[PDB]
C-alpha cells in the first residue's frame, strides 16, 4: 500500500541516474480542428523544459539505403503527463511518444517508460 | 548510354531544389533536426529495346521517383500542395539536354507508417539512340 | 488539381456530420469513452488519365471510404441501419463545389475483429480539367 | 488441500495491492432472444461494483492511422464470479473480458486472472 | 435494401429450427455440454449492380451460410443426414418475406479440426427494387 | 529402481493437489464395424469414474465469432488407463484426450499428464 | 441425394477390402502394431449442377481418394502393385449401385515423409437425379 | 580422460533409469540389391534384444483425421552400435530411429541418445 | 502398366551403371566416404490419357529425373561431363523393353547449396497400351 | 553438347578481364583485402529445342550473368561505366568459337544490400546443332 | 552521477582486453556533392590509427557460392567519435560500422560497442 | 593480456577432451587457375594429421529421402591455421569447414570452434 514511498523513492531512482546538462524539452499539441471549406493550421507549440534519463540505443535499417536514423527508450517523472503523441526534443533531435507505459498499479501514476521513435524516418 | 541520362535528370533536379533538403543515391545522409520534410531520390533501371532488324538504333528508358516525407501528426494539406507543385515543374514534353521526359507528373497513394509518412511522385524519361 | 478534391470531400463531409465522433487524416483521436459507434475517413487517390494527343485535357479520379465500428455482443441491425443512411445521403450524381461523384451507395462484407466490427462504405468522385 | 486457507491468502493478497480510489465497475448482459420478425434489443444492464488490481499495460498499434488505444491485465476476487463475455468498466473505460482464467486447482476457483481488451478498436 | 432481407431470412430459419441449439450473429453463446450438434447462422453481403442508363433501378444479393458441428469420433452420417434435410428445406425457388432463393441447396466439403468437425450449407438471395 | 516408491509418492502427490467433490467421469467408446451396404452406429458408452487434478486453462478464439469455449490440462493417477482417443466428462462439461503424455520411464506408467480440449469447437 | 453417394462408396469399397485393414472417416483408429500397410478413406464434395432451366434435372458430383501407406525403408514396388490393383479394380464406366463412376483408376505422385510415405489413388462419382 | 571411466559411470546410470521388463527389440536391416529385371526383395531380418531408457513423449497431429500417433526419445548403452535409420521395437510398437545422437567425445561412444518416430504415420 | 514402366526404366540405368555408386527409392543409403559425385534415382508420376470415346486405348507418361551430387570447392565440368554423357546415353527414340523414350537429353539449371551441388538430368518415358 | 558452350564463354570472358579480380564456378575464392570490385562469373542453363519431326537438328540455349559488386558510400556512376564497358564487349551477333551471341548487353536494375550493392548484367548464348 | 569514475574503469578495461599488436585503423568519409552536371568525387580519406578489443566471430553464409566472409563486433574508447557510417581496418581487412552503439547514460557517450559488416559481399 | 597463459591453458585443455586414437587430418587444396581455353584441374592435395575434440552431432533431413548424414562442431590447436574452406578427414568421412570461429581476442588466436559439414549431402 502507501503509494507514496513509491513515488518517492521513485523520483530518487529518476534523480539518480541524470545528467543535468542535456537539454530536454517536451512539445504538447492539440485541439485542432478543420475550417468550413476543410483546411486549417493548429497553432500551438506548448514547450516545456523536462529532464530524465536514457538506455538501450538502437539503430534503425529500413531497405539498405543509408539513412542512419535511431531510437532510444526513457525514464520520466510524474508530472507534465505524457500523452499517446507528444514531442520530446532531445539534444537538437525530435521524437515521438510511440508507447507510454506508466509504471502503475494504482490511480495517478509514479513515473513513465516510454518509447521514443526518431520523427520523419 | 546511360550514364548521362542519369547524369541530366539529376542535374535538372539539382539546379531546381539545390538549397532544399534532399537525400541521393548510396550518400550517407542524415535527416534534418527539427524533422522537416525533405526530398528522396532514386533512379529505376527500365528496359532496353532493339528496335530493327541489324540491331543499330535502340531506345533506353529510365523511371525517375522522388518522395516528400512529413512528419506523422502534421496533416497532408501542405505536403499535397508541395506533391502538386513538383508534379507542375515536371511537366510532359520537357526537353532534358541528353534525352526528353516520356510523360511526368504522376502522384500515387501515400504510404502510411507510424514513423513518417511519404508521397510518391514518379515519371519517365527516354533516349532514342542509333549507333553507326 | 487533386488538393482541391479532397478539400471538397472533407468539406462535405465535415458539413454533413460536424458532431459525431469521427477520425481524420495523420490527427491524433482517441475513442470515446463509453465505447459507441464513431466514423473513419480515409482518402485514396485514383490514377490520372490522359485523354488527348496534345497532352492537354486532363482526368483525377479518388476513392472515398467510411467506416462503422460497434462493439461486439451488441448485434448488428443499428449499425446496418446507419451505413444505409449514409449511403442514402450519398446517392449517384450529386455535384461537389469541385467535382462530381461518378458512383456513390455501396455497402460490402462485414469485418469481424475480436474487440469490434466494423462495417465499410465506399464511393469515388471525380474531376476533368483542361490546360491552356 | 484445504482450499480455505488458499482462499483466505489469495483475499489478503488481492486487498494488498490495491487502491480504493479508482472507480471500477461490471456489466453483466445476458437473457437475449429474438422476435418472430428477427430483430430487438436485451433491456438489461446489471452493473455492479468490484475491485481489485491490474498490471502490464499496453498500446495498440494497428496499421499506423494513429488510433492510441491500451490493454490491460487484471487480478481479482472470488466473488461475483466472472464469465467469458462479461463488461469491466476502468475509470470511464470500458473493456470486454476476453479471458478469465479462474486460478483453479479444484471447485469455486480462488481467484481470476482476466485479460481485458479495449471496446471499439 | 439490405436490412430486411436479413430479418426475413433470420425469421424463417428461426421458425423452423427454434427448439434446436443455435448461434446467432455477435450474441454471447457456450455450446452444448453434451457435445451434442448445433447449428451456426452467418450471413454474408453481395455487390449492388445498377441496372439501367438512369441508375434507377437497382438489386441487391446476398449469401446465407449455417453450419452443421460435430465431435470426433462419431462418424459422418448424421451429419450428413442433418445436412440433407436442411438442404431438401431450403429448395430453390421458395419466396420469403421480402425477397425470394435466387440459388439454393449447396453443400461443399468438410473442414477438418482435431476438436470438431464441421459440414457448410450455403445459399443465396436476392431482391429487385426501383427507386423512384 | 524401485519403481513402487515412484508409484507410491505420484498417487500421494496426486490425491494432494485434489478435491473430492468435483464429479469428474471417463468414456471409452470402441468395438465398431459398419453394415453390408455402409452405415451403422456402436452402441455402447463405457463411463467409470475418476480424479485427479487440472491445471493451465486457456480461452479458445477461432476468429472472433465470440463462441467462449476453454481448455485445460490434467493430472490422473495409474488406474483406469487412459488412450489417446478417450472423452473426460468435467463437472457436466466433455473434453477429448488429445495428448495422453504419461509420465514414464517403465512400463506400466507411473501417472498421466493429459491435454484435454473441449468437444465441438 | 448425396448421403447415398458415400453410402455406396463405402459399400463398394468395403465390399472389396473387408480384412484389410482400413480407416474410415471421423473414427479413432490406431495404426497397425508391426508396420504394415494400411488403407486411408476419405469423401470429398463436389459441386451441384443445374442443367435445365426450371431447376428439376439435377446433377451431384463426389471425389473418393484413397490412401495406401508404408513405412520408409522398405521399398515401393509392393505398394506400385497394390495400387495398380486398386485401378484396375476401379475401371470407368463401373455401375455403382446408385450412381456410376465418371472417371477412374488416376495414380499421384507419391508425398513423402521422414516417418512414413503415402500414394494417393482418385476417382469421381457421378449420379444425375430428376425432381418433380 | 579415461573414457573407460566415463564409460562404466554411463553403464550404471542407464541401468539405474531402466525396466528389465519393457520388451525391446532393435532391428537391422541391409544388403538389398536388384534384379537384372528390375525388382526383389530383401530376406534379412536381424531382430536382437537390448533393453535402455526413454523419456519426453509427445503426440502427433497431421491434419486432424485422427490418427493417434506418438514418439519418444530414448538413452541406451554402446552395445550393438545404434545406425541411422534402424528399427526399434517398443511393447508391440515399432518406431524408426530418425537420429542416433551419440553422446560423443571420442570414438566407441559412451552411449547414445536416440530420437525414435512411431511407424507409418 | 505403371510398375513395369519403372522396372525397365530402374533396369536400364542400373544395367549401365552397374558399379558407379547410385541412390534408389526409400532404401537407407549412405553417401560415399570419400565424398566423389554420386547418382540420385527419382521416378515422377505424370497422367494419364484417355484417347478414345469408348475408354478402351490408353497412355501412361512418366517422368525420370537423375541427380548428379558433387562436393564443394572442386568445380563443376566433371559434373558437366558427366551430364553430357548420360544424355548421349539416353538418347531421344530409344526403345526400352516395355515402353520408348518420349523425349530424352533434357539439362536444368544447377541448384546451389553449401553442402554439396546437384545437376539433374530429366527425360520422360511413355506407355501405349488398348485394354480388350 | 554443352560442355562446349561454357568452355568458350569461360575462354572469352577470362582471357578478356584475366587480370581483374573474379570469382568461377564453384572454387573458394576470397574477396580482395582493400575490399574493391570483382567479377562474379554465372551460368544459367536453359530449355533445348526439339526442331524437326525426326528429331535431329537440335538447339541449345544457355544465359550467362555476369556480376559486378562494389562497396556501399562508395557511389555508383563508376560502377555504371565498368558494366558499361562490359556490355559494349559484349555486342549482339558477336561470333563464338563454338556458338554465337542471341542477344546480349542488357543490364537489369541495381539490387541493394546493406553491406555492398550488386548490379547484374546478362546475356544469352545459342547453339543450333545437326546430327548425324 | 559521477561519470568520470565509470569513464576510467571503462578505459581500463579496454585496456585489459586489447592486443597492442595487431594494426587496426579508422577512415571517417564526408563532404560529398555533385557537379553542375551531376558527377564527381569526395577527394578525402582522413586515417586514424586506432586500437580496441574484439569478440564473436560470425561467417557470412549467401546461398551456397563459397565466398568466405566474416563479421564482428568491436568495443572502443570515447576519442574519435563514431559515426553511423564509418570504416575500420581489421588487421588488413575493411569492415563498415553498420550499428554505433554508444554505452550511454548521458553526453559525451563513455565508451562505443560497433558492429562490423564486412566490405564487399 | 598475457595471452600465453591463455594458450597454454587452451592446451591442456583440449588434450584433455580428446582420443589419441580418432584418425583425423586436414586437407588444404589451393592455387588454381584456368587453361587458355578454359579448364584444367588443381594437381595438390596437401594432407596433414591432427587431432581435437568434437562436440553436439546433428542429423540431417532435407525432405525425407534417407539419406542418412550428420554434422557436428569441433575443438582445435592453434596450429595449422584453419580457413572457411578447408577439408576435415574424420575417420575416413570428409567434411568441410563452413565456419572457422576462432575463440579471438588477439592476433594469434589460441584456438578454433570449427562448424563442419559433412561433404556431398
Amino acid at each position: 500500500m502507501n503509494y507514496s514511498q513509491i513515488e518517492r523513492m521513485a523520483r530518487k531512482g529518476v534523480a539518480f541516474f541524470t545528467d543535468p546538462s542535456r537539454p530536454m524539452n517536451l512539445i504538447k499539441q492539440g485541439e485542432y480542428g478543420y475550417d468550413e471549406n476543410g483546411f486549417e493550421i493548429p497553432p500551438m507549440e506548448q514547450v516545456i523544459p523536462i529532464s530524465g534519463a536514457t538506455r538501450r540505443p538502437n539503430a534503425r535499417e529500413i531497405d539498405g539505403e543509408t539513412i542512419r536514423a535511431s531510437d532510444i527508450l526513457g525514464i520520466f517523472n510524474n508530472d507534465h503527463e505524457i500523452n499517446e503523441g507528444d514531442y520530446i526534443e532531445i539534444d537538437g533531435i525530435r521524437h515521438v511518444v510511440v508507447d507510454a507505459r506508466p509504471v502503475q498499479a494504482s490511480l495517478e501514476p509514479v513515473a513513465y517508460r516510454p518509447v521514443l521513435r526518431r520523427v520523419s524516418v | 548510354m546511360h550514364y548521362e541520362l542519369s547524369a541530366a535528370a539529376r542535374a535538372a533536379f539539382l539546379s531546381k531544389y539545390r538549397d532544399f533538403p534532399h537525400y541521393m543515391e548510396n550518400r550517407n545522409f542524415t535527416p534534418p533536426k527539427d524533422g522537416g520534410m525533405w526530398l528522396r531520390f532514386n533512379y529505376i533501371e527500365g528496359d532496353t529495346l532493339y528496335l530493327s532488324i541489324d540491331r543499330k538504333c535502340k531506345s533506353y528508358i529510365a523511371i525517375v521517383q522522388i518522395g516528400v516525407v512529413f512528419p506523422p501528426g502534421s496533416g497532408v494539406d501542405e505536403a499535397r500542395l508541395k506533391a502538386k507543385e513538383i508534379a507542375d515543374f515536371f511537366k510532359d514534353g520537357k526537353m532534358l539536354n541528353v534525352g526528353y521526359i516520356f510523360e511526368g507528373a504522376i502522384v500515387h497513394q501515400i504510404v502510411k507508417h507510424e514513423s513518417g509518412w511519404m508521397i510518391p511522385v514518379r515519371f519517365t524519361v527516354r533516349v532514342d539512340t542509333k549507333e553507326t
